[PDB]
């Protein structure tokens, strides 16, 4: 039908390939992975003629454009390929290797905070630039190694959601690719389930061709005529403010809006510093009344 | 319909001669670009694992909504020869051909190419300045040639010959000069790998042996090929028509190194607008386009005035009409030219008043046309009375008895083609002089 | 007013019109009080809000208007008199009023009424008409002349009242009393005829003045200062809002219900930035076949699955006779309705809700047996053919039933026992 | 003609009665009638009893309908004997006089819509002789009193009432006179030193 | 010099815009439309005519009411003949005012309003309505006038006394009655009698209108609210549903009770409590956590840098066009501008500068 304008974000951290390759054996399995990248976005342009691809990787401190070049030569890959796929891989592991360099350069200083929400974010604004420029499909790709320490999704949350909104506002699903130790990520497979997205979650680096190449082939010029391969089915719900813990059925804030699991202490907002009413906290106190 | 009319071909070429075209990565890439999206999912998904799988499974992955396409495309992939189903077990294993199986892998993973991609040389020089230009040149002179405007640079004599023979352009011996059929107004009309595919489709039509699977596989290389690089002269049948067709300008070559230009490119794909008109009820043609070529078209079915930068101007005659029409050229083709060559201010008045008119009724009591019918039903109504009659000449058979007998040999007829027209209430009809015989003996049984 | 829920539950009348306009709570309030004999006070509890919706649908009424004004004269005429105009103009003209009610009951008909009154002169001066000798009337209606104008005094004489001094012009002109000039011009004089009567435009024009006044005091019904007056507001302080801000402080708790290090870390990325210039091949990406054929099985399970959960993508279509298909879906609802009643008694949290409790708790356990007899009748209709499919189309609304069952005697067992 | 039926269905009309106790009840109808925005019309003589003190303002000053040129009854021998006094007195041109006398009861009509400078209204001439006269006119009435104003119709009459209406139903910002046209006590300090 | 011009109207448009405030804006709402359908509305003065355009209007600020805070009901009562006829109930389907509002578009506005019965009536309607949810009411208007059975004035005090706002969207010009309705409710405020001066600015006040308020901090109501976060379910049987009474495949299933529903956000009809996602609550963080403006660094300046942060894009170059966030310290394109600013809430530069 349409070119499919392709949106991959990889999500590179060697905090998360280390710990991966340190609990498994497979060392250069993101190289494995980036092979495989390869030949999906081969398979992608070889689908459609224009269906152009973004890719945009997200390393510890930050983001990076790489495909395309910067609006401002060796040859690794072999001279008998294609021209326009020769001409994608030559500068992708061309971008890669430079960022690689840049990154054992820069290795040392410490940075706790993952940049996956604001490479969605700068991805979906790309988006937006090519769709208005000139009738695209939006379809956005996240790869991420998820056997690295799940230390804070709470600030992840947010913009996480944002995104979200934005990308219902654009009709682009965000399928989700994770390798790593931890079955589930809940905030991804919610993802997953609103945008129409296609989460899964495998270990092995091996069997990622063909993995990504039946699965995540959906676009949107076939996705009705498509089921969604998800299995997993997911509340939306969240953990408490002051407890940590999800709840089914409990209390906000009139103005901050935060989950309370329980009577905040001293009947004032964790959140927004409102303090309560006695009286209204006493009939959420009350027991049923009954017969003797 | 033009991947219906090589789909078509290829499902004329034989089984193991297909299966001789799958055996070279280039042109399975070629393939796999023509196949529809679900059976190219199929061959990518089954390409990287040697299990065949049975029909079953696919059946089940099959979403059930777009199970028509499917059957389409499943129809095509076996009626190529491109799969292997055979009844295994009592379930029909679904086998792909082999030979392409591989031949894509390796075109995938930049394996064994063995220069199916292409003999390469890599001497890059500029295009835009040598390939470009010869390229335009050379087209520019096929196509004011194919127009019937004067010009010097006659096409090459196989192309004439070609032509000659073909129904497209009729070099009409008794006036020996090149005439513009129907066919040859369709080709006008056609799309630019459209003329090209229509072109090879003829020229591997009428060539013989001259290796045909060796054309075949040159001419999904030579699509597969990129611009602007020198290249090494490969099999000689296809290094003569490689000749041939740098005597159509597609290819620049200095007699070893050869330059392809972007036709080879607009061959493998497609790379108040320009080519926008805006209808009158005066005639009157504001076109927001201008070349030569477009007023050497526009010559035929067009009184023109005078070319200026984008404005061509002019006034459609009803001469210009009959000049049109007595051509043999359709009015169907004159609309299909019109039709794609509409304006934006006046499709959005067009579907303003469709929307208008929606609410008010269905059928609006109007007649269908879209294109707005001040101008356009205009044209229409004079195409609707440049024919206006039906003429049967020859044989004919009358007076039937029993209806029966005039249904059961009428529907024969249909049956094999060769009935032109019937009337139940007159129990009469007529049929083609190829079909006279045919019909006579089932009537006699 | 008609407005407490003590008035709203009071209200039978149009409890009865609002029933007569539904059809279904005809059929949900027959099965709740008729059938089942549900206190219907709770039947109406629910939708006190529909009630006065209702209520106040029916309630408003319009505003005064010139319905004289509106009248048009329109050869021949022919009458198309609108009703609610018609006590539009009695209620703007109790003197028509009138003469309509001592006339139609008494002498002739409705129509020939209005055909009088539109010849009537006593229509010309009600109406911006000028009344003229040279038209004759209708002397019935023009007998109520002079009691029009004894009304019309009667009205003046209410609609007099005191005024302000601040715009009072009679005190303007009461000035001087003693102004000694000259007498003013005729032109700018009321004017007067040739015998030195008035045309009566002065007569015309207090008329309409006196329709202004009636207006405005019907606008002034049942349903100092100056110093607030005379404030210029143009040189005072801009107001502004008062609204509050909020801050965010952001505290929040981690996710209730081995550790790398640097050296190694560093290492590995050594030796993975060796292998990244080291070599890349992407023909080492295929598979096994065999792990890849247990990928195969993974992935085709995972399509079954998701498409058995796709294959049960108005309500459905079934195959229940229709009669028993109406039967439990009335069920379902009047279960569902004794259900919300109990769990609003339930929740409501009183010693006085407690034989309420106890009663719905009981009308409950009667729900669930006449389920299980329905139950029992589908069984002995269908041989179970697809009386299980019965009972699994009414088993939710029993599973939250008998869970609110459980409910009710957990909570018994802790506070009586 | 039965016109005003037609403006009874937009506003309340209101006749100046010869009697001032009517008029003050006329009056009150009025301003509560524009008090609760039902609306209404005043029909007031231009040396009648409405017009020598009372004003009308940001609802009751809005739009205004003189009705031609006021001038006087001819023919008075009272008139005429004032004429022949005044010109033999201080060389006075009677018709001038005339349309002075007329040119300030205009005037006197007409100074009784803008309270503050937050109101606003439109004024009319319903005279076609009234175009010479804007140099007789008061200068700060005049001098928004344009030259294309000099001679309009209907429609565009109404046209720029609209668009009046639309403009004056938009908020300022405060920027644009907060120096120029509103003076706070330090703006007056820095005009009373810009003289000095 | 049509971008002197541009550079003036956008620094008077930024004037307004200089003052951006973390406010408490009401969550909870409670939106009324009434609508009059009169012969002012009949005037095809404004193509094609007035009642046309405010039924399409109304569908679109329907949708983005709906959208961007789905935590409220939505009623419509129409104001026809002297008579105002409610035809929208207060609920949670906005599908259900949009085959309403379709049914106002096939019948012919004609009539005269009564702002008393109109008014009254939404304030009936508005009566059953909990504390903490913000009554406020959306008016259009095209008369210049209004018939009324009786006082304004004792209307204006009782929906004063019961919390309730208005803001009216007037067609023609000021009416001085709307003018103090608009400031006695809005405690002396002029900012919400409004006047469009084309079908562009009515279209600008509707997405005005589409955004929540600020609440006053005398106006006091800070309390908890109780909630429930359901779950779906999947069965592959039909199943009675408890709000339409027919046969659902799937639907979710309440947290308290257990019973289940057919849609969200909805409050239970058998436990009577309240359901919702994550997703509802937090769609309004955008206005919980406001974004600041970003500033054009100055041409005559030396530059940070000379193409998009953001989109990667050249900057072009008399002006210098780079929109910095001070947050993050980098200067972005306009484009990408308009886009944080208004489509995302966040803004990429703050995300990888780490804090
Ligand atoms: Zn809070
Ligand atoms: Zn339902
Ligand atoms: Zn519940
Ligand atoms: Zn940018
Ligand atoms: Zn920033």
């Amino acid at each position: 039908e349409s070119p499919s304008l392709l949106t991959v974000i990889i999500e590179i951290a060697p905090k998360l390939w280390t710990t991966f390759d340190e609990e498994g054996n497979e060392k250069g399995s993101i190289i494995k992975v980036l092979e495989a990248l390869i030949v999906f976005l081969n398979a992608h342009l070889a689908f459609n003629s224009a269906n152009k691809v973004a890719v945009i990787a997200a390393y510890s401190q930050g983001i990076k454009y790489l495909y395309p070049e910067s609006t401002s030569d060796l040859k690794i890959i072999n001279s008998d390929m294609y021209r326009r796929f020769r001409n994608v891989d030559e500068t992708l592991v061309e971008e890669i290797y430079k960022l690689f360099e840049l990154e054992k350069k820069q290795i040392e200083q410490n940075s706790q905070r993952s940049t996956l929400a604001g490479a969605m974010s700068a991805g979906l604004t790309y988006v937006n630039r090519i769709s208005k420029e000139s009738s695209l499909k939006s379809r956005l790709l996240v790869l991420t190694c998820g056997s690295g320490s799940s230390k804070d999704e709470i600030f992840q949350y947010i913009p996480i959601m944002n995104c979200i909104f934005s990308a219902t506002k654009m009709k682009c699903p965000i399928d989700v690719v994770k390798i790593g130790g931890s079955k589930e990520s809940t905030f991804l497979q919610q993802t997953t389930d609103a945008t129409n997205g296609v989460y899964l979650h495998v270990e092995s680096t091996e069997g990622l061709i063909q993995y990504l190449a039946t699965a995540m082939f959906i676009d949107p010029s076939l996705r009705p005529i498509i089921v969604k391969p998800n299995h997993g089915s997911v509340d939306f719900r969240t953990s408490c403010y002051l407890t940590g813990r999800v709840v089914a059925v409990g209390f906000i804030c009139s103005v901050c809006l935060c989950v309370l699991s329980i009577i905040p202490p001293g009947n004032k907002c964790p959140a927004c510093d409102s303090q309560f009413d006695e009286h209204v906290i006493a009939k959420l106190k009350r027991k049923p009344v009954v017969p003797r | 319909s033009l991947k219906h009319s090589v789909t078509q071909y290829l499902e004329e070429i034989p089984q193991q001669v297909q299966n001789r075209l799958y055996t070279s990565p280039a042109t399975c890439l070629a393939i796999y670009r023509i196949l529809p999206p679900l059976a190219k999912f199929f061959i990518m998904a089954m390409v990287f694992n040697e299990n065949e799988v049975p029909l079953l499974d696919l059946d089940k992955w099959v979403n059930s909504n777009g199970k028509l396409q499917f059957q389409n495309a499943i129809k095509s992939m076996k009626s190529l020869h491109l799969l292997i189903p055979n009844k295994s077990s009592g379930t029909l294993m679904i086998n792909l051909n082999p030979t392409f199986k591989i031949s894509l892998r390796n075109a995938l993973t930049g394996g064994e190419v063995q220069n199916s991609f292409g003999v390469v040389v890599e001497e890059n020089v500029v295009s835009l300045d040598l390939l470009d230009e010869y390229s335009a040149n050379k087209w520019e002179t096929i196509l004011h040639f194919m127009v019937g405007t004067p010009l010097a640079k006659i096409p090459s004599e196989k192309v004439l010959n070609l032509l000659k023979h073909s129904k497209l352009m009729e070099e009409v011996n008794s006036t020996g000069e090149f005439k513009i059929t129907n066919e040859g107004f369709q080709f006008l009309l056609q799309e630019i790998n459209s003329q090209l595919w229509t072109l090879l489709l003829q020229y591997l039509k009428m060539i013989e042996t001259m290796d045909l699977v060796d054309v075949l596989h040159f001419i999904f290389m030579l699509g597969a090929l990129e611009v602007g690089k020198a290249y090494k002269i490969l099999s000689e049948t296809q290094r003569i028509m490689l000749q041939d067709m740098r005597d159509y300008g597609l290819v620049f070559q200095k007699h070893s190194i050869f330059y392809p230009t972007k036709l080879a490119l607009m061959l493998t794909s497609d790379t108040i607008p320009d080519g926008s008109l805006i209808v009158e009820t005066n005639f009157k043609i504001y076109s927001y386009s201008n070349s030569p070529l477009q007023i050497a078209v526009l010559s035929l079915f067009v009184h023109l005035k005078a070319r200026f930068v984008n404005m061509v101007l002019g006034q459609i005659t009803r001469e210009s009409i009959r000049r049109a029409l007595t051509n043999g050229i359709t009015a169907d083709q004159i609309i299909a030219y019109l039709e794609t060559h509409a304006h934006p201010q006046m499709r959005r008045l067009a579907e303003e008043k469709l929307e208008k008119k929606l609410e008010l009724d269905p059928n609006c009591k109007e007649p269908l046309q879209v294109l707005p019918p001040t101008v356009v039903d205009q044209i229409r109504l004079w195409q609707l009375e440049l024919d206006r009659v039906i003429t049967y000449e020859g044989s004919l058979y009358s007076d039937f008895e029993t209806s029966q007998e005039y249904n059961l040999l009428s529907k024969y007829a249909q049956d094999i083609g060769v009935l032109l027209w019937k009337d139940d209430k007159k129990k009469k009809f007529f049929i083609s002089k190829e079909g006279n015989s045919q019909v006579l003996d089932f009537a006699k049984r | 007013d008609s407005l407490s829920k003590e008035k709203l539950l009071t209200n039978l009348k149009l409890q009865q019109s609002l029933l007569k306009g539904n059809k279904v709570l005809m059929k949900v309030f027959q099965e709740t009080v008729i059938n089942a004999g549900l206190p219907p006070s709770e039947f109406w509890s629910t939708r006190i809000p529909l009630l006065r919706a209702f209520a106040l649908s029916t309630s408003q009424k319009v505003g005064p208007y010139n319905v004289l004004s509106t009248i048009k004269p329109v050869n021949k005429v022919n009458v198309n008199l609108s009703r609610e105009k018609i006590l539009n103009i009695f209620e703007n003209y109790p003197i028509v009023k009138k003469a309509y009610t001592d006339n139609v009951p008494k002498n002739f008909k409705e129509p020939e009424f209005w055909a009088r009154f539109f010849s009537s002169k006593l229509f010309r001066k009600l109406r911006g008409e000028k009344i003229m000798q040279n038209d004759r009337g209708d002397v019935i209606i023009d007998r109520y002349l002079t009691l029009d104008q004894e009304f019309d005094r009667k009205d003046d004489d209410m609609l007099l009242h005191p005024v302000k001094k601040i715009i009072d012009l009679d005190g303007n002109i009461q000035d001087d009393p003693v102004v000694r000039g000259n007498r003013p011009d005729f032109t700018m004089q009321p004017g007067v005829d040739i015998n030195g009567n008035s045309d009566g435009t002065v007569d015309i024009l207090k008329g309409m003045n006196r329709l202004s006044e009636k207006m405005i005091m019907a606008l002034k019904n049942e349903y100092n200062d100056e110093r607030n007056e005379l404030k210029i507001d143009d040189l005072n302080e801009s107001y502004k809002t008062n609204y509050a801000i909020i801050h965010l402080k952001r505290n929040a708790h981690e996710k209730t219900t081995l550790k790398v290090s640097n050296q190694q870390m560093l290492q590995q990325l050594s030796l993975v930035m060796d292998n990244l210039i080291n070599k890349l091949d992407l023909n080492q990406v295929v598979p096994n076949n065999e792990v890849s054929n247990k990928i195969n099985k993974r992935v085709i399970t995972a399509i079954k699955i998701n498409a058995k959960q796709a294959k049960h993508n108005l309500e459905v279509k079934s195959t229940l006779p229709i009669d028993l298909l109406e039967s439990c879906r009335m069920l379902h609802t009047t279960c569902c309705e004794f259900l919300k009643h109990f769990y609003i008694h339930f929740q409501s949290g009183e010693q006085k809700q407690a034989s309420t409790v106890k009663k719905l708790y009981n009308h409950l356990k009667d729900c669930i047996e006449k389920l299980n007899e329905l139950f029992q009748d589908v069984l002995n209709g269908d041989g179970e053919s697809m009386s299980n499919t019965c009972t699994a189309y009414l088993k939710p609304v029993l599973n939250s039933i008998t869970l609110a069952t459980h409910k009710y005697d957990e909570y018994f067992n802790e506070y009586n026992n | 003609m039965g016109i005003l039926d037609e403006v009874w269905k937009h506003k309340l009309i209101l006749v100046e009665t010869p009697d001032a106790q009517e008029t003050s009840l006329a009056l009150e109808t009025y301003r509560k009638a524009c008090s609760n925005g039902r609306g209404a019309i005043l029909l007031s003589v231009a040396r009648g009893k409405v017009s020598e003190g009372i004003d009308f303002d940001h609802q009751y000053g809005r739009t205004v309908l003189m009705i031609g040129i006021p001038f006087q009854y001819t023919e008075s021998r009272i008139l005429k004997a004032r004429l022949e006094f005044m010109r033999e007195n201080y060389r006075i041109r009677e018709n001038d006089f005339l349309s002075f006398d007329a040119m300030r009861h205009a005037a006197q009509c007409l100074g009784r819509v803008l309270r503050g400078k937050d109101d606003y209204g439109v004024m009319v001439l319903a005279d076609r002789r009234f175009s010479r006269k804007r140099s007789q006119l008061p200068k700060w009435i005049a001098q928004g009193l344009s030259d294309a104003d000099l001679n309009l119709s209907t429609d565009m009459a109404i046209s720029n009432t609209k668009q009046f209406l639309r403009t004056m139903a938009q908020p300022t910002d405060p920027k644009d006179q907060e120096g120029v046209s509103v003076w706070s006590y330090e703006d007056l300090i820095k005009h009373q030193n810009s003289r000095k | 010099a049509s971008l002197v011009a541009s550079i003036v109207e956008a620094r008077k448009k930024r004037t307004a815009k200089k003052n951006i405030t973390p406010y408490q804006r009401g969550i909870i709402r409670s939106l009324i439309l009434t609508l009059d359908c009169s012969e002012a509305m009949l005037e095809k003065d404004l193509r094609p005519n007035r009642h046309a355009m405010i039924i399409q209007y109304a569908i679109d600020f329907v949708h983005e009411f709906f959208d961007q805070n789905p935590i409220s009901q939505m009623g419509i009562i129409i104001m026809r003949n002297g008579l105002a006829q409610l035809v929208s109930q207060v609920s949670g389907n906005p599908q259900d005012h949009i085959d309403a509002l379709k049914s106002i578009r096939k019948q012919e506005p004609k009539g005269n309003p009564s702002l008393q019965n109109a008014l009254e009536m939404a304030r009936g309607l508005l009566l059953p309505v909990p504390a903490h949810c913000t009554r406020e009411v959306l008016i259009v208007f095209g008369s210049l006038s209004t018939t009324d059975p009786g006082d304004i004035h004792q209307t204006i005090d009782s929906l004063v006394s019961e919390k309730i706002r208005v803001k009216v969207l007037g067609l023609s010009a000021q009416v001085a009655i709307c003018k103090e309705l608009c400031k006695a409710t809005n405690y002396g405020d002029e900012s919400f009698y409004k006047i469009l001066l084309d079908e562009t600015h009515l279209k600008e006040l509707f997405n005005e209108a589409v955004t929540p308020l600020p609440v006053n901090k005398i106006n006091k109501g800070f309390t908890l609210v109780k909630m429930g976060f359901p779950t779906r379910i999947f069965e592959d049987t039909p199943t009675f549903c408890s709000c339409h009474s027919k046969l659902v495949y799937g639907g979710y299933f309440c947290p308290n009770c257990h019973s289940k529903v057919c849609s969200l956000p909805t409050v239970c009809p058998c436990c009577d409590l309240m359901l919702i996602l994550s997703t509802h609550l937090a769609r309004s963080y955008h206005h919980l956590m406001p974004l600041k403006t970003f500033a054009e660094v100055p041409t005559t300046e030396k530059f940070r840098s000379e193409d998009c942060f953001s989109c990667q894009s050249r900057f072009p170059i008399l002006t210098s066009s780079r929109y910095r966030c001070e947050d993050c310290k980098q200067e972005f394109c306009v484009d990408c501008d308009v886009f944080i600013h208004e489509i995302l809430h966040n803004c990429p530069g703050c995300e990888s500068k780490p804090v």
